[PDB]
């Protein structure tokens, strides 16, 4: 059930950011994908709205 | 090999830049203050006539 | 706004007048926002804390 | 996590000499023993004594109290980057403001990355900051000359890395885009940034930033990062 996708690095802890949804997705593996193992990589993403 | 994710590269506006240090901290700054103070309250010179 | 020195108690009139009138004082965010504040941790033997 | 190479020395005597080192291994070893902070205190702060006995760089406290980069021992602090010759540390100028919020009572040294570089702030021998940190009050616990690792605070979570020079056009475009995306900010620590026809009272503002080795910093709100190892020999 872990949905808190904030490893003390995202910009969600701001006063001008606003509202959003902590989502995540999967990635690929290999030298071209960014890692050194043929396994899916954890890739987090955060979206919000501005004015 | 030391335990670290390695070097980090950030892209901004389609351009990839390799910074020296990456971190999030606070900093003293200023804000924009508009003191209009009734710029144009009410002032007009006109007249009325009958036809 | 009430001022008081830690360990000693209420300060005299000179320091509180300079804190309220000049603007080079040191207080919380409210005092820094309504009147201004200087927190450059300069050389000073003591400072009357206002809150 | 914890240690990287070894623990901290005992430092039985009062003040021990600091031999010069060239290899990366011994420099990392002396960084893990909190010797670089002692060297900085013996260069400009004239502080006699060592700090962080048997504590290492892992027990260093932080202001946000939730530092994810602390679990990654491979990341280098800005002080370590200055010790490695990457950047240049600036002296403690009285015209610079320090962001309040942490309790400096009982602390001996603390660093704060400013907008135009990196500055440090410490006290002399037998003194320590107060609850506000404006002056260095006397402390009985600082008379022994050995201070634990919890008395060292690092304002903000920031890590450094080797960089690559970039042309001036890209930097100018980035600065223009940054100053266009933030029309409310006018001045940062007495540095002209935008045109507002008037200065306002200081107010804290949380925003990320990055350095490219130039004079002023570049703040950015929306940014996408990517961690690559590349299996470099320097690591
Ligand atoms: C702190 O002071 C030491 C002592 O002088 C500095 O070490 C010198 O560094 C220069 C630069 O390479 C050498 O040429 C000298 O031989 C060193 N002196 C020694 C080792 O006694 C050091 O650079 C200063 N700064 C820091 C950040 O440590
Ligand atoms: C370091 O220890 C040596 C050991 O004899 C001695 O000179 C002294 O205790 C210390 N040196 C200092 C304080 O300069």
């Amino acid at each position: 059930s872990t949905s808190n996708s904030f490893s003390d690095d995202w910009a969600g802890k701001m006063d001008r950011a606003g509202l959003g949804f902590s989502g995540c997705s999967d990635g690929c593996g290999g030298a071209a994908c960014g890692c050194f193992n043929a396994a899916p990589s954890c890739i987090f993403w955060r979206k919000w709205v501005e004015n | 090999l030391v335990h670290k994710p390695g070097e980090v590269v950030v892209s901004y506006g389609g351009m990839r830049v390799r910074p020296k240090c990456y971190g999030f901290s606070r900093m003293m700054a200023t804000l924009e203050v508009n003191p209009p103070e009734q710029r144009t309250g009410q002032c007009t010179g006109c007249h009325l006539e009958c036809i | 706004f009430v001022c008081y020195k830690a360990g000693t108690g209420p300060c005299s009139e000179s320091e509180e007048k300079t804190c309220k009138t000049s603007g080079s004082c040191r207080g919380d965010m409210q005092f820094c926002k309504v009147a201004g504040c200087e927190h450059g941790e300069e050389a000073s033997e003591a400072k009357c804390r206002c809150s | 996590s914890g240690p990287i190479i070894c623990a901290g020395p005992i430092h039985s005597n009062k003040s021990a000499n600091i031999p010069h080192l060239l290899g990366y291994s011994e420099k990392i070893c002396q960084i893990d023993r909190l010797i670089h902070v002692s060297s900085w205190l013996r260069n400009h702060s004239q502080f006699q004594g060592y700090v962080g006995q048997r504590g290492g760089r892992s027990q260093v406290s932080y202001y946000p109290a939730e530092n994810s980069y602390s679990r990654w021992s491979g990341l280098l602090s800005p002080c370590d980057a200055d010790w490695l010759g990457m950047l240049v540390v600036k002296k403690a100028k009285g015209s610079d403001m320090i962001v309040p919020g942490p309790s400096y009572k009982g602390k001996v040294f603390f660093e704060r990355p400013t907008f135009d570089g990196y500055v440090g702030w410490g006290c002399s021998s037998g003194k320590s900051r107060t609850e506000s940190g404006e002056l260095c009050s006397s402390d009985s616990g600082t008379s022994s000359g050995l201070l634990p690792s919890d008395r060292v605070l690092w304002i903000g979570d920031v890590a450094c890395q080797p960089m690559t020079p970039i042309p001036e056009e890209t930097f100018l475009e980035l600065k223009s885009f940054s100053q266009s995306e933030f029309p409310d900010i006018c001045k940062i620590d007495g540095v002209v940034f935008n045109q507002c026809e008037g200065e306002s009272l200081p107010q804290p503002f949380d925003v990320a930033w990055m350095d490219v080795g130039h004079s002023h910093k570049i703040i950015m709100r929306e940014h996408k990062t990517k961690w690559v190892q590349e299996s470099s020999s320097k690591d």
